[PDB]
């Protein structure tokens, strides 16, 4: 669960 | 959601958009494992809406998504439609969701844990970009925010603020009509876990004021026995 | 509703209210005859929720009242919780009201009824008094306003006015949260008749802003079918 | 229907 094979990219951290 | 950015394609694999039998969206949901999906009990949702999962672009002629029929809505009992408290629907899948690389699950916290106040966490969906708009937008958005205690979420809403509901936002961004039953997640030990329900808010969507979410700690009890009993 | 004003005790024998088990008032409802209340859909009753007929001062326990189990909810299938277009629902009851000086029904409009702009109509209920207040007013408030034509309540909404909707208001005075699926009521032909329902508005109720109600005239044919067949 | 035996009075009308 959880963990997304394709990576977030965020600004904020 | 109000100065939010578009997400990456597929990188928040749980979320699902529900939409009437017309594929309009309405609000948001969560995947928590193959057959459920946790959302909002104020989206009203029924057995002749869909879930949509692994979508991006709602405008795309071609994505693989995947449309699932709702066998069973579950909304919790102490939903109260004037406080808005308990804010939650469990939508028990007719036919499974297959997981790939754009569509699996969000972790649930367990009713100890515990989110401190300040912490940066994150909300998607595809509602509102701004409460004047007429539609909401093509592709999926996310905006981070951090978490504020009840006592500061009181000083904006006064008593209005539940245990079973959390604050987030207020730092420039805001989530807005057609997010609710979203998602807020904050990282857990590596893993993103579910703490908030985008529930509701201000009707201009303010971003200087916080938005109010569904408490998941408070309410993953009752979550866990529907599940067992269903 | 803001800036309302008590009304005559008995004067408004059609409101309902809609509550918990534990006397919680959520919602506003009118009798369309004795075994079928007419409120709205984002209300999101249920079968363990209660219709008391014949209040007035819902802080006094010494009130004759009549308080209805409801055996069906009709919500009906066009409800879309994102636009609030189609806010509206049936109960049926499973025992019938007994119609008395304070209890009896308000009169349903035909489809081809017209009710012009600019009419002085009333609307009723026990919903907030102030946004900021905590809880609903005891006593049930009444403010007379005027209906908008849809054109003109575009001025200040936009596209969020759909047919199915009828605006009134921004005089002074408004409807609030709480005050949902109650009547907006205007006199035609000598009877006072059902032309809207509570539905939606700005979440600060600001009295210079129009409320936004669900059009009866064009559901009632949704409701007589609906009647027709159960 | 739509008469009420207990007349309502409304100072907006
Ligand atoms: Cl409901």
């Amino acid at each position: 669960c959880g963990v997304p094979a394709i990576q977030p990219v965020l600004s904020g951290l | 959601i109000v100065n939010g950015e578009e997400a990456v394609p597929g990188s928040w694999p749980w979320q699902v958009s529900l939409q009437d039998k017309t594929g309009f969206h309405f609000c948001g949901g969560s995947l928590i494992n193959e057959n459920w999906v946790v959302t909002a009990a104020h989206c009203g949702v029924t057995t002749s809406d869909v879930v949509v999962a692994g979508e991006f672009d709602q405008g795309s002629s071609s994505e693989k998504i995947q449309k699932l029929k709702i066998a069973k809505v579950f909304k919790n009992s102490k939903y109260n439609s004037l406080t808005i408290n308990n804010d939650i629907t469990l939508l028990k899948l007719s036919t499974a969701a297959s997981f790939s690389q754009t569509v699996s699950a969000v972790c649930l916290p367990s009713a100890s844990d515990d989110f401190a106040a300040g912490t940066t966490c994150v909300t998607t969906g595809w509602g509102l970009t701004r409460y004047t708009n007429a539609n909401t937008p093509d592709r999926l958005q996310q905006a981070s925010l951090p978490l504020l205690s009840n006592t500061n979420c009181k000083k904006y809403w006064g008593t209005k603020i539940k245990d079973a509901m959390i604050c987030a936002g207020a730092s420039g961004v805001s989530s807005c009509m057609g997010d609710s039953g979203g998602p807020l997640v904050c990282k857990k030990n590596g893993a993103w876990t579910l703490v908030g329900i985008v529930s509701w808010g201000s009707s201009t969507c303010s971003t200087s004021t916080p938005g109010v979410y569904a408490r998941v700690t408070a309410l993953v009890n009752w979550v866990q026995q529907t599940l067992a009993a269903n």
